[PDB]
């Protein structure tokens, strides 16, 4: 009650947007495993040039919204095993196409630096090594 | 003592700069005492004026503004006397420590030293008379002209001649233990001094030669080894580089018979006197060095806890602050009144504190005494107020200090104005009762992580996890607790045994509940696995605080007075009603437990205010509770350690009864946090306990292994309760209709349905009861049905344990 | 002792602004008024703060033969600590920039003198003089609590009102404190002129009026007057004084103008300042050199002596625009605190900015630690709320000391090329 | 027989591993030889772990010093040879590869003495213990039969003298026993003994000498050199017919002349006295850069203190001492 008491019947999309990112970011913060569902596909390790290349992007750009919508793509989007077949999310495409055409289907206000700036190397075969290496960063500007 | 006296006579700068212990301040003292015009101890000083002392301590941070404020207060008491019966002096100690500091104070000297004046109108009471006694080294341009004395070192011949005159006072016992340790100490001393950086004691030669000179004053004579000894292990024996024992041992091999006291009763002869049970003739003249104790991380207090100090003879302990208010000056002033009180009334002090205090007890520690009425009194002083306060004979102080902080950021001449000595939990094992501390921390592993070939969805562990406040020596501690507990007994067979059981079965007190079971899972029906069980719920309660308590009151031994219990929880801490329902069924044996959170309380004075409304009260049994959410950080520990203390000190003083007195410390912890983490085990009056929930909950049975015989189709079925198969089913209809989508979807039926189950799952009505009743019986056929489809039906209480990703859900 | 016993029997301890010139601080807002005993002949004595400390040291070394029924002292010891703590949070929150405080007088009496134990004054006509009775040092717990509390909120209002207002970045927490006070009268100062000559140039008291001709709006007076109307019917709704005073406070807080009238509220202030900027002139307009990118912030590494002539090439692209001042322009010394920086990073992501201008920080390296720190920090907030997108930001530092926190940290950004031009 | 990669063997056998492994563990071994709970076949899992818990359980207790063996009731030849196996193995010294630490290692024990005496009194003993043991025990019978040729040679270091003579008894038992299994021995012993309180007699008071000569280092009192030479050597590592002719059926170390070894004993019996060092050193006022030899020392300036107080002797034993000297001494 103390913690839902400032909120309304109209936040609960994106309450539901931060809790399930948050409770899952304690998880980063004890070296424990964020995602323990999800298939090992998506944990693959990113290249040292292509983590060159996202450090850049990650000191362009907020690191809420990004964080907050990919992990609603590591959450409801990669979590099924449907997406075996190319056809819903082929692990083999970039996560830049993937992000903005989530957005297309999520009707939502977009960032256009993230459409534009974001490497297109980043395969979402490598995408939740992206959220820890979006999520440490993140970490080491809380301290502080 | 002689130029001092002749500089202060006709007004001269003096400046005196030598080692540590040259008895600089030694000759301060008696000065002051002695001259003090017609009042004198003799005919000779009672014809020289009187002299005042202003005594300033200089400092890295000393302004400017301070040492003219201490010229301009040592002036106006010789405003309105006579100027050839009566002068004041300023002594600036330590006045090399302000030498090349930004804020450079020894530019007001040079004019200070002339006319007393900077720039204001001079006058024949502002010329006042200066010595300055430093360790450190000085510029002779920054003194006006005044005769500037260095002396260094005694090459060889003056430790020989201080040695005799230190030996000097029986003339008989001197030949008795000279001749052979007048010269040798010295060449062993020299050896010390320059085998060793980061200099070392020249105050701990001479109190060396006082030890043996003592000890020879014993029946007859001894100045033999296994006394001898000694008296040289207590020169510093916390250098861990400088073999004190070995260097004297390796240059004179007839005293090589040594016992090896450890470091252990050395602070026992240093505490409780030097003589066992009484020295030659009255205890007035052995004033032993005060005690500083090197530790890693802070054990050492615990260790003399459980050692020496039983009950009444405790010292009070001296802390900083944990509270979030009491700042530095105000809180300094608190902990310099209450080592006055000690002094006075001859109480022991531990001083936990750091080099705040160790600015003002800067000549108490420096043990020069001015006598009178057969009396020894000793200055302290607060900002500038410096005032001689008496001591009592049975004062002792000791100092715990972390090693590293005394190496590298304690000033050396504190370093040797006390006696050194390293207390580890290391060094106070013996070697068989060290080897179950290593056999504890490999069961441990074992018991954390079972080894299991067949199951492969494996969650590994921390210790911290399992026996939360897990450090690195709780093995340890757990350890000494046992032995201390057992007491001095010879080594039999059993007893590497039963102490290493006992050991085992306290370490267990603080293990969640889960890896109890988790452990009679993985290792399957396992002998150890079972009896760790059978421990950890049927003979060690650990259901509830309430069971804890009425268990703990009942089973505690009666020579006690005094009782702490720490409790570690992941539950809500105790409120109120749960207080309530504790004191309906505690009543007759205790009164109230008052119920105190600590993060509540803003001020240190409010806490013992508290606590002792708390303690001062008519009752026989006792029961407090302190209650701290560990929000995690640096934060709340020092609170809690800060608060730890406040409550046994005010235990050691309401101590006129025998009332028994329960304190408990709750700790509210989460399954997974985030920054720092929990360190119990503390050791010492402290036994970590974790109750998982501290109330008596209602909703199922309070001992959880009534679970691991029936299953969850069991609990629907009647025909005293494990579960509240009603509450259950009531607590869920808001969740169990949001899974219902009528076919149509014109339809918001679904906030009626709760509204009508809500009223529908009651036992008010004939009606409700026959709809619970047919309800949960059509439950528990489904159940039934669902159950023929698992493996191992019965044990659902381990595979909800195992499931590491569940737990972490719920706390 | 005894004079102890006198001030727990009767001890009138006053916190207010210091009066005169002199420096805030606790040395300066804390006297002690020890009063007539009844039936004696003393003065009714003053003490400083200085003159308490030593007592309180003089107490605490004189413990005596009867140290068995210290109360007199502990009494005294804690009443000491308890105003202290008041002191410091009045001190703080004056410094912060506070105005309802600027006239506040208390009365913390160490024992009740007729059924009062705290009195609280303002000094203002519309806000009625507070006196409550009971045990002084829990009064005084909960009405520090109450400040501090407050402290945060004002803070974060503060905060916003910098970030809605962009003219509110110009001037420190203070300087808006001297604006606010002297704009509103009879001709201000030549030093208020001078502060704001910065925005608009040779600004004069015509200025100043056509500026403030309409910086308020219509429903604030409204507004004010409502809350004027309504204030003693709160007051009376609440029976505690720390009830009563956050009513007081937080109306203060909202419509700051209806209790103390004279001075101007913050917003009115920063409309005040948008309006006389706008008279000002055509805003300059320069670039950032070849190799600087805008939307990112550049960081230029090079030798000390080099470091002054590599800041006026970053402007040195349009040789016709007014050199810069100390908008634009900072330069880091170790003394510079967290307010100069901050001054700077808003002033550079803020909207409400008419112009294009360069914002560059000179010796950054030299920073506090906890002063960049904060400054990093501050600059990442700014980004994820609202910003200018092309925010022109430049760091130059020794190239001795990279290895500081700033350049480090910024060490993402360096720019490769380092500005330079012939003498 | 479960296909043997679940574990049905191993957490089976740990269970029973565990029940053995809570009782005292004198009481396991003697479970382990007092009954017939292996009939044959010590091979399989069972009686191998059995083995294993045993011989922890004996490094354990052996470790502690405590007497296993004595006390110890036994029906099966195997079992008590499997434990006096690991007895040994595990009694010796961790760096059981020297001399000085092996010896102690025979002296100071009791249950190298008990295994010695059950190896003595029988052959099957001998039979049942293993080869490794086997070579451990002829390491030591070899080194005291060693220590013994020594000692009675008299060439053995100092350092053993005294640590035989420390445990005489335990010596002449196990080396009594040796020889029932495979005299002068005692006599040997004695003369060493002899020999070496006659070297400690003559070292203390040599060291008494020069301590009461550097009483007053301040002086000429230091000239030798070479008698602190022979001083400076070490008496551990020294052999005893070295420095000390030994007796068969006496000459010391340094070479004393014969000159000062009475005054040796004279101020030996006078080390402790404050009347002879007083006036010892009030005879050293007036003398002073010297150099000291024995010559000079012996003809005027050692005992004017020494006739002085047998004239003062004379004066206390008949009674007429003057009321001033009484005083000043």
């Amino acid at each position: 009650l103390k913690a839902l008491n400032r909120c309304q019947l109209k936040h609960t999309i994106a309450l539901w947007q931060f809790l399930s990112a948050h409770k899952s970011e304690q998880l980063l913060r004890l070296h424990k495993e964020p995602f323990g569902e999800i298939s090992s596909r998506y944990k693959a390790d990113l290249s040292p040039e292509n983590a060159k290349l996202l450090s850049t992007f990650l000191n362009q750009t907020g690191l809420d919204a990004f964080l907050l919508e990919l992990h609603e793509m590591i959450i409801l989007k990669l979590k099924n095993p449907q997406t075996q077949t190319e056809e819903r999310f082929r692990p083999q495409w970039s996560l830049r196409d993937t992000l903005v055409s989530y957005m297309q289907t999520k009707e939502s206000e977009i960032l256009p630096e993230m459409a534009s700036q974001f490497p297109e190397e980043i395969l979402l075969a490598s995408c939740v090594s992206v959220w820890k290496t979006a999520a440490v960063l993140k970490w080491n500007r809380e301290m502080r | 003592v002689f130029m001092m006296v002749v500089c202060i006579e006709l007004k001269i700068p003096l400046f005196l700069v030598g080692k540590p212990g040259s008895s600089k301040s030694l000759a301060k003292t008696i000065v002051a005492d002695a001259m003090q015009g017609p009042a004198a101890y003799s005919d000779l000083f009672r014809s020289l004026k009187q002299v005042h002392l202003v005594s300033f301590q200089c400092s890295p941070h000393s302004t400017p503004q301070g040492i003219i404020s201490t010229f301009r207060q040592c002036a106006r008491f010789q405003q309105g006397k006579d100027l050839q019966q009566y002068v004041s002096v300023v002594v600036l100690d330590e006045v090399g420590l302000a030498e090349d500091s930004p804020k450079m104070p020894l530019k007001t000297l040079h004019p200070l030293l002339e006319d007393g004046c900077i720039e204001d109108d001079p006058a024949p009471h502002k010329k006042v008379g200066f010595v300055g006694i430093s360790n450190w080294a000085l510029d002779p341009a920054k003194m006006n002209r005044g005769i500037f004395v260095s002396r260094g070192s005694p090459n060889e011949t003056e430790l020989i001649e201080s040695a005799k005159g230190i030996c000097s006072s029986d003339i008989l016992v001197q030949d008795v233990a000279q001749g052979y340790f007048a010269s040798f100490a010295k060449a062993y001393e020299t050896v010390c001094k320059r085998q060793d950086k980061e200099f070392f004691g020249l105050r701990d030669y001479y109190s060396l030669i006082k030890m043996v000179f003592a000890a020879a004053k014993a029946s007859n004579r001894k100045p033999s080894p296994q006394d001898i000894a000694q008296a040289v292990l207590r020169n510093f024996s916390g250098k861990d580089d400088i073999q004190a024992l070995d260097i004297f041992l390796a240059n004179l091999p007839e005293a090589k018979c040594s016992e090896e006291v450890s470091p252990m009763q050395l602070i026992k002869q240093n505490i409780f006197g030097p003589s066992q049970k009484v020295p030659g003739g009255e205890q007035e003249d052995a004033e032993s060095r005060y005690l500083l104790v090197l530790t890693k991380n802070y054990v050492a207090l615990q260790i003399l806890q459980q050692t020496f100090f039983e009950g009444d003879q405790q010292p009070e302990i001296i802390f900083g602050s944990g509270f979030p208010k009491d700042q530095e000056y105000t809180q300094l002033c608190r902990n310099i009144n209450r080592v006055k009180i000690c002094m006075e009334t001859g109480k022991m002090v531990l001083l936990l504190n750091l080099q705040n205090l160790y600015e003002s007890l800067y000549d108490a520690l420096n043990q020069y005494y001015v006598h009178l009425g057969g009396q020894k009194y000793v200055d302290l002083g607060l900002g500038t107020h410096r005032v001689k306060c008496r001591v009592h004979p049975n004062f002792r102080l000791i100092v715990i200090e972390e090693k590293d902080v005394v190496y590298k950021h304690f000033p050396i001449p504190l370093i040797n104005r006390l006696e050194k000595h390293y207390l580890d939990i290391n060094t106070v094992l013996e070697k068989w009762q060290k080897s179950i501390v290593e056999e504890l921390c490999a069961w441990v592993e074992k018991f954390i992580n079972v080894k299991a070939h067949h199951f492969q969805k494996r969650h590994k562990y921390s210790p911290s996890d399992v026996f939360i406040g897990y450090h690195s020596d709780a093995c340890a501690s757990v350890v000494l607790q046992v032995i201390e507990r057992q007491g001095p007994r010879a080594l039999t067979e059993e007893l590497h045994q039963k102490v290493s059981e006992e050991a085992k079965s306290i370490l267990l007190n603080c293990a969640t509940p889960d890896a109890v079971v988790r452990l009679s899972a993985y290792s399957l029906g396992g002998f150890a696995a079972e009896w760790l069980s059978q421990e950890y719920f049927h003979r060690q309660r650990h259901n509830s605080f309430a069971d804890f308590l009425q268990a703990h009151l009942h089973t505690a031994d009666l020579e006690r007075h005094a009782i702490f219990t720490e409790i570690t929880t992941f539950s809500r801490l105790l409120t109120s009603h749960d207080c309530e329902i504790l004191e309906s069924e505690v009543t007759g044996r205790a009164p109230k437990p008052t119920l105190l959170w600590l993060q509540q309380f803003d001020t240190e004075y409010s806490f013992l205010k508290e606590v002792r409304n708390c303690l001062t009260n008519t009752a026989k049994c006792k029961i407090l509770i302190f209650q701290t959410d560990f929000e995690d950080g640096i934060r709340s520990a020092q609170l809690i350690a800060s608060a730890k203390y406040s409550v046994i000190n005010e235990i050691n003083k309401i101590r006129e009864n025998e009332d028994r007195i329960f304190v408990y410390f709750i700790t509210k912890l989460s399954r997974v946090g985030r920054g720092t983490a929990y360190v119990g085990f503390h050791g010492g009056l402290w036994q970590s306990v974790h109750i998982d929930d501290l109330r008596r909950s209602t909703l199922m049975v309070s001992d959880v292994t009534r679970l691991q015989h029936v299953t969850i189709s069991q609990l629907f079925a009647p025909g005293v309760s494990i579960l509240d198969t009603t509450r259950l089913l009531r607590s869920c209809v808001q969740s169990a209709v949001g899974m219902l989508r009528d076919q149509n979807e014109s339809c918001t039926r679904n906030m009626r349905r709760v509204v009508l189950l809500l009223g529908l799952l009651n036992e008010d009505d004939a009606c409700h009861a026959s709809f619970l009743r047919v309800s949960k019986m059509r439950l528990s056929v489904f159940l039934k049905k669902q159950e023929e489809s698992q493996f191992h039906p019965l044990e659902w209480l381990a595979r909800e344990a195992c499931n590491q990703d569940a737990l972490q859900e719920a706390g | 002792l005894t004079l102890a016993t006198a001030i727990n029997q009767r001890g009138i301890y006053v916190i207010q602004a210091p009066k005169g010139g002199q420096k805030i601080s606790p040395d300066t807002v804390l006297h002690l008024i020890l009063p007539e005993s009844p039936g004696s002949h003393e003065e009714s004595r003053e003490y400083s703060l200085e003159e308490v400390k030593e007592l309180l040291n003089k107490l605490m070394l004189m413990s005596g033969k009867k140290d068995r029924n210290n109360t007199e002292v502990e009494r005294f010891s804690e009443v000491f600590c308890s105003v202290q703590r008041l002191s410091q949070a009045f001190i703080d929150l004056h410094s912060a920039g506070n105005m309802l405080f600027r006239t506040w007088i208390a009365m913390a009496y160490c024992s009740p003198k007729q059924g009062v134990s705290l009195q609280m004054d303002f000094g203002l006509d519309l806000v009625t003089e507070l006196k409550e009775g009971g045990d002084v040092t829990e009064l005084l717990a909960a009405l520090c609590r109450q400040m501090e509390h407050f402290l945060d909120s004002w803070k974060r209002f503060v905060t916003q009102k910098r970030m809605e207002h962009f003219y509110l970045n110009f001037y420190t927490a203070e300087q808006l404190v001297y604006l606010s006070t002297e704009l509103r009268k009879q001709p201000p100062s030549d030093a208020a002129l001078t502060m704001l000559s910065f925005i608009k140039s040779n600004c004069t008291l015509r200025d100043v009026l056509r500026a403030s001709v309409g910086c308020g709006s219509e429903a604030a007076r409204y507004r004010m007057r409502r809350v004027m109307e309504e204030l003693p019917l709160m007051l009376l709704s609440e029976f505690s004084l720390v009830d009563k005073l956050r009513i007081i406070m937080e109306q203060s807080m909202r419509c700051l103008p209806a209790f103390l009238p004279d001075c101007l509220d913050l917003e009115t202030l920063g409309h005040c300042l948008a309006h006389l900027a706008g008279m000002g002139g055509s805003p300059v307009e320069r670039c950032l050199p070849r190799g600087l990118q805008v939307g990112q912030p550049n960081l230029v590494v090079c030798g000390h002596s080099e470091v002054l002539p590599a800041a006026l090439a970053v402007y040195m692209q349009t040789p016709s625009q007014p050199l810069p001042t100390y908008d634009e322009v900072l330069l880091c010394t170790p003394a510079t605190t967290f307010e100069e920086v901050a001054l700077l990073l808003r002033r550079c992501l803020t909207l409400g900015s008419l112009g294009h201008k360069v914002y560059s920080l000179l010796f950054a390296d030299q920073l506090s630690y906890e002063v960049a720190r904060q400054a990093e920090e501050l600059f990442h907030n700014l980004c994820t709320q609202q910003h200018r997108e092309d925010y022109q930001l430049v760091m130059v530092c020794d190239g001795d000391w990279e290895h500081c926190y700033l350049p480090s940290a910024f060490s993402q950004h360096k720019v490769f090329v380092t500005p330079q031009a012939p003498l | 027989q479960f296909p043997a990669e679940h574990g049905w063997k191993e957490s089976l056998l740990g269970d029973m591993e565990w029940r053995l492994t809570k009782e005292e563990p004198l009481s396991q071994i003697t479970a382990y030889c007092n009954s017939c709970w292996d009939t044959k076949g010590l091979e399989d899992s069972v009686a191998k772990t059995f083995e294993k818990c045993i011989i922890e359980a004996v490094s354990s207790a052996c470790q502690s010093q405590t007497s296993i063996l004595q006390g110890f009731s036994y029906s099966d030849l195997r079992k008590f040879g499997i434990v006096l196996s690991a007895v040994i193995t595990k009694s010796w010294p961790r760096t059981a590869d020297n001399f000085d630490d092996i010896l102690k290692h025979l002296l100071t024990l009791a249950d190298v003495k008990h295994v010695f005496r059950l190896c003595g009194t029988d052959e099957k003993i001998l039979a049942n213990v293993t080869e490794d043991a086997k070579r451990l025990i002829a390491v030591a019978d070899s080194v005291l039969t060693k220590v013994v040729g020594d000692l009675l040679s008299g060439t053995i270091l100092v350092g053993q003298l005294e640590l035989i003579i420390k445990h005489k008894n335990q010596f002449l038992d196990i080396w009594q026993l040796r020889e029932k299994s495979l005299c002068a021995v005692e006599e040997a012993l004695d003369w060493r003994r002899e020999e070496l309180l006659l070297l400690k007699k003559e070292k203390r008071c040599v060291d008494s000498l020069l301590k009461m000569c550097g009483n007053v280092k301040h002086l000429i009192q230091v000239d030798f050199g070479v008698l602190a030479v022979r001083h400076s050597q070490d008496l551990s590592s020294k052999r005893l017919n070295d420095t000390v002719t030994v007796r068969l059926s006496r000459a010391t170390h340094y070479h004393l002349s014969s000159q000062v070894q009475e005054m040796a004993g004279k101020i030996d019996l006078l080390r402790d006295s404050h009347i002879f060092q007083l006036f010892w050193r009030e005879a050293a006022e007036p003398l002073s850069r010297h150099i000291l030899e024995l010559e000079e020392v012996y003809d005027y300036l050692y005992q004017p203190s020494y006739r002085k107080f047998i004239k003062l002797h004379q004066d206390l034993k008949s009674g007429e001492v003057t009321l001033a000297e009484i005083d000043v001494i």
